[PDB]
């Protein structure tokens, strides 16, 4: 069972800032990591798969790099429409596990 | 035209068996698999398990001895039976479509809570 | 010759097949597995003038040429003879030509029959990559 350890639990920043969330995998997941975004009230939505590859329509502000157990997701310019909680989920064999998700928010 | 919609009870007496339904459309029940994930009100996203396009199942090593997953190519629906629910099975059950290692289509989610 | 999943998965990896058109490397291995059964010398006949060639069984009617098949459109612009090589380069290219949209993979019969909706990853699991 590969566990997912995601941090931080929540962060705050001003629009225009780069924020970075990370997922450290209990074992090598081999780039099979995915990132979802969730706004209060609705299901999670796909943002990135296979570590760097973004979903359709997703803005470029988002990115993701990582290998082995260390994976990271970057919002290059925190914008008002980015305020949600972000999770990670590995797809390296089963079962899969989600990180606990970070809650991004606007400073002040 | 990819749509998923979960349906089930909101209220369920403990010790009883939870059984929600996920009805899809817009895609092949045999070329895509489906994952069930739940989320307690306020808490994070828990992965309950999946059923592969080829009829195969895989459950999270905790809820395993109590979740049963079924497919029904008839009404285009997948079923999840959660047996003898305590009161931490209170959550919003999702059903997402799994496309080549990524949950790209997600249901709207239905809340289910156990009373007492 | 008959490669190895890890052996081939490696080459397909080196040849741009990993996550091409959002298609996990598992898929590319599962295909060759069933189509050619890891053999570059594979050649299979059809129910027409067609003869599939190589590890990815590329069709003599629409993709490569073998000057013996009626209506040869040769869309990959390549002789089927170059597809029975011990170098999966030739094939991989042409293969990249079929998959056009992002659902192009359905083209392979075997992939669509015994690969879609399965744990295709399992094919690459255990390979050092």
């Amino acid at each position: 069972d590969i566990q997912m350890t995601q941090s931080p639990s929540s962060l705050s920043a001003s629009v225009g800032d780069r924020v970075t969330i990370t997922c450290r995998a209990s074992g090598n997941i081999h780039n099979y990591l995915a990132w979802y975004q969730q706004k209060p009230g609705k299901a999670p939505k796909l943002l990135i798969y296979y570590t760097t590859t973004l979903a359709d329509g997703v803005p470029s502000r988002f990115s993701g790099s990582g290998s082995g157990t260390d994976y990271t997701f970057t919002i290059s310019s925190l914008q008002p429409e980015d305020i949600a909680t972000y999770y990670c989920q590995h797809f390296w064999s089963t079962p899969r596990t989600f990180g606990q998700g970070t809650k991004v928010e606007i400073k002040r | 035209q990819v749509q998923l919609q979960e349906s089930g009870p909101g209220l369920v007496r403990p010790s009883q068996t939870l059984s929600l339904t996920c009805t899809v459309s817009g895609f092949s029940l045999t070329g895509y698999g489906v994952n069930w994930v739940r989320q307690p009100p306020g808490r994070g996203l828990e992965w309950i398990g999946m059923i592969w396009g080829d009829g195969n199942t895989d459950y999270n090593s905790a809820l395993k001895s109590r979740v049963t997953m079924l497919k029904d190519t008839s009404k285009n629906q997948f079923s999840l039976r959660l047996s003898s629910v305590t009161a931490a099975d209170t959550a919003v059950y999702y059903c997402a479509r799994e496309r080549d290692y990524r949950l790209d289509y997600w249901g709207q989610g239905s809340l289910v809570t156990v009373s007492s | 010759k008959v490669f190895g999943r890890c052996e081939l998965a490696a080459a397909m990896k080196r040849h741009g097949l990993d996550n091409y058109r959002g298609y996990s490397l598992g898929n590319w291995v599962c295909a060759a597995k069933f189509e050619s059964n890891f053999n570059t010398q594979a050649t299979n006949r059809n129910t027409d003038g067609s003869t599939d060639y190589g590890i990815l069984q590329i069709n003599s009617r629409w993709w490569c040429n073998d000057g013996r098949t009626p209506g040869s459109r040769n869309l990959c612009n390549i002789p089927c003879s170059a597809l029975l090589s011990s170098d999966i380069t030739a094939s991989v290219n042409c293969a990249k030509k079929i998959v056009s949209d992002g659902n192009g993979m359905n083209a392979w019969v075997a992939w669509r029959n015994r690969c879609k909706g399965t744990d295709v990853q399992a094919w690459i699991r255990g390979c050092r990559l």
